[PDB]
RNA sequence: ACCUCGAUGUCGACUCAUCUCAUCCUCGAGCUGAAGCAGGUUCGAAGGGUUCGGCUGUUCGCCGAUUAAAGAGAUACGUG
RNA sequence: UACUAAGUGGAAAAGGAUGUGAAAGUGCUAAAACAGCAAGGAUGUUGGCUUAGAAGCAGCCAUCGUUUAAAGAGUGCGUAA
């Protein structure tokens, strides 16, 4: 309904004014065991990470004022992974999880109020 | 990648993994070892190949819902479900459960209780 | 095989189906029913036939009514004989089918299965069948 | 081939074609090969 | 839709002229030429680096052929640009093919000796002697000469014997 | 029981064949519980060919030995 | 003024069919639809009957919970397991 897609972006759009990470990640060569693997090691309960369609995801960054962060979810498979706090050690573990793995894009995103860069993926982890 | 039920207390008469390019001689030792933990018990290994010969491998627990008949204290159970032969406390579920963490993909104790009640419902068992 | 135990007169006038079904004209028990769309006479083999197809494709959870009865039998003269000299003896039953009669009908068994099992049944029917379902 | 008056689908990729003027029917399985209506 | 699909004739070297009934496509590999019939219901317009067409009805037929050139004049395009090539396997015990001069000749189970003749146009490699490349600028061509090859000797599920297409899993049926 | 009784000659064989295809062979193709050989069935095809003998008034048939095969039918159950 | 592509019209059925036209509603649709293309499509489980060999697949008895965006004691194919 139109009343049920609000809720979603409305859900959404309050999770992201209050989150101290965003990052976006391409969901490319993700497992079944790799998915439940990576929300594992995000051990902590002050983290998720979820498969999200990017019509919700530009509408709910819009809405929660981003602006410029339209091109991490620009034309793109768009996996988020939103931490809370202490949000460096969260970017360090998907940085792990991929090289572990055979491979995974690691688009950029926003860390405390700030853009950065694929390039700058390294840097965080 | 090639699964196996090999027996946790002998490791030695066989070639099916001979044609994957694996040294047999080097790992039977290996399988004799970690698992002399649980002997006299058919254990699950998972096997890996990587492609330099190198081999790196994981046991596991032994099938679930083979503990529920000890449980429950009879040997078998019904091969109708609506006949309620047996029934088992909550309490003796988290002991079965805390078992199969390592085999187990679930996320909580609290979720690794639910799915040993699928696993009990299939015996016809009651939980109380 | 369905027939009458025994019947008053031997040897009656044919019935002509040509009208529009006194009797029988909507589904009574089920919830789907198979209607005719051209009269006919179909005998007691016929519906022998089309049960045990209903039945057999019917599983053992449902329920299948039949409407229709032979209640006419119908003679047929030996072969290979002159005219005249009498009026041959019966041969078989028929049960007399107007345009729009439900004939069979089926109940507690899901929507697909019945319509199936209706259409295997009414492919051993001469008459070009149709399905129908109960009102409300 | 199968040459028969009515022609139905057997598998689920036998799909239904109309070649010069005649329903027919293609599987992957040769065995479902049909004509003529 | 295919009839509404935007080609980009990439202004390197392919240059469409349209005729009244022919249209002229030429690139780096070879001039391409295609026979339009008449009563052409579709309005073929081009623009620089793009190009749109439109047809001026519903008919059906109409709707057939503003799909079907806009497929015609995008394989003419890739192919002027880039051609095309098809791949044959051809596998056996006592198989083997090789060129000579224009004719292509093959050694098959045949007791009877087999040639043939490439048209212009399509130019056969026979790397291997196993393997057969055929090169041509039109997709209709070489499938031609790729299946004036194969009729030869079809391929078999018994043993997978045959002029096999490259990366094609013929069914098998074991007899003993 | 409609023409034919102020006459339309009837079985089988002989001679001569003619035509149809729902094909026996020859020919082309598919599917196969088609490895090969040989087949089973289906599709198209009627150009041509389609045995000799014993017994029987024979057709039909049973049997022998052949052949690529020994077709089913029609033509007043063709043809005095 | 529409309909027909079949020489229908200018013989005929049970039955089969993305032929084409008309009308009626119903469902998704530019917070992106349908097809196709790029990813994944798991754990309990090798539940057990038992077959030298049947462990998702020769068949048979219950035929569900669990990790997540997603998962069928597995859609079907294909394995002496
Ligand atoms: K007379
Ligand atoms: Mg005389
Ligand atoms: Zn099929």
């Amino acid at each position: 309904a139109k009343k049920d897609k609000a809720q979603q972006v409305a859900d959404v759009s309050h999770l992201l004014s209050t989150s101290a990470g965003f990052v976006i990640f391409d969901y490319t060569s993700m497992s079944a065991i790799e998915a439940t693997s990576i929300r594992k090691k995000l051990f902590k309960n002050g983290s998720k990470i979820k498969v999200i369609k990017n019509n919700i995801l530009r509408r709910a960054l819009k809405a929660g004022k981003f602006e410029g962060i339209d091109e991490t979810a620009i034309k793109g498979k768009l996996a988020v992974a939103v931490g809370v706090n202490e949000i460096v050690e969260t970017l360090k573990a998907v940085d792990g999880v991929v090289k572990a793995k055979e491979a995974m894009n690691f688009v950029c995103g926003y860390f405390d109020n700030r853009a950065f860069n694929s390039a700058d993926l390294e840097k965080i982890a | 990648i090639a699964k196996i039920n090999l027996l946790g207390g002998q490791a030695k008469p066989g070639p099916a993994l001979a044609s994957v390019g694996i040294n047999m001689g080097e790992f039977t030792k290996q399988f004799n070892e970690k698992t002399k933990d649980k002997q006299g018990e058919m254990i699950p290994c998972v096997i890996t190949a990587y492609n330099d010969k190198s081999f790196d491998f994981i046991l596991k627990t032994t099938p679930v819902s083979i503990l529920l008949k000890q449980a429950a204290k009879l040997e078998k159970g019904a091969k109708n479900a609506k006949t309620i032969v047996g029934k088992i406390t909550m309490a003796k579920a988290k002991e079965i459960a805390q078992y199969k963490l390592v085999d187990l993909n679930a996320n909580t104790v609290e979720a690794a209780l639910k799915m040993v009640l699928g696993t009990a419902k299939q015996m016809g068992i009651e939980v109380i | 095989m369905l027939q009458p135990k025994r019947t008053k007169y031997r040897k009656p006038h044919n019935v002509s189906y040509e009208g529009k079904a006194k009797g029988n004209s909507y589904v009574a028990f089920g919830e789907y029913g198979l209607v005719a769309t051209k009269g006919n006479w179909i005998d007691a083999r016929a519906i022998e036939s089309a049960r045990i197809a209903i039945s057999k494709c019917l599983g053992k959870t449902g329920k299948m009514w039949i409407r229709i009865f032979p209640h006419m039998s119908k003679t047929k003269k030996p072969l290979e004989v002159r005219m005249g000299s009498g009026k041959g003896n019966p041969e078989f039953w028929v049960a007399v089918v107007k345009q729009g009669t439900v004939m069979f009908e089926v109940a507690n068994i899901p929507e697909s299965q019945m319509i199936k099992a209706l259409t295997r049944a009414g492919h051993k029917l001469p008459v070009t069948w149709k399905i129908l379902k109960r009102e409300e | 081939m199968k040459v028969r008056a009515s022609v139905k689908p057997i598998c689920k990729d036998c799909k239904i074609i109309k070649r010069h003027q005649i329903v027919r029917v293609i599987c992957k399985t040769q065995k479902h090969k049909q004509r003529q209506g | 839709k295919i009839g509404n699909r935007t080609i980009t004739l990439d202004p390197a070297k392919v240059n469409l002229n349209f005729q009244k009934d022919h249209i002229a496509v030429k690139g780096p590999l070879g001039q391409i030429e295609l026979k339009l019939p008449p009563n052409l219901p579709l309005k073929f317009e081009l623009k620089d680096n793009n190009l749109q067409i439109t047809r001026n009805n519903e008919l059906k037929q109409s709707k057939i052929f503003h799909g079907t050139y806009n497929a015609l004049i995008t394989n003419a395009i890739i192919g002027v640009t880039q051609g095309f090539e098809k791949k044959l396997r051809l596998v056996g015990v006592g198989y083997r093919a090789n060129v000579e001069g224009e004719t292509l000749n093959l050694q098959l189970g045949y007791s009877h000796p087999i040639k043939e003749k490439i048209p212009k146009g399509l130019t056969v490699k026979v790397e291997k002697n196993t393997e057969i490349t055929i090169s041509g600028i039109s997709k209709e061509l070489v499938g031609q000469f790729a299946t004036e090859v194969r009729k030869w000797r079809k391929p078999e599920p018994y043993k997978g014997k045959g002029v096999l297409y490259f990366d094609e899993v013929i069914v098998r049926k074991a007899g003993k």
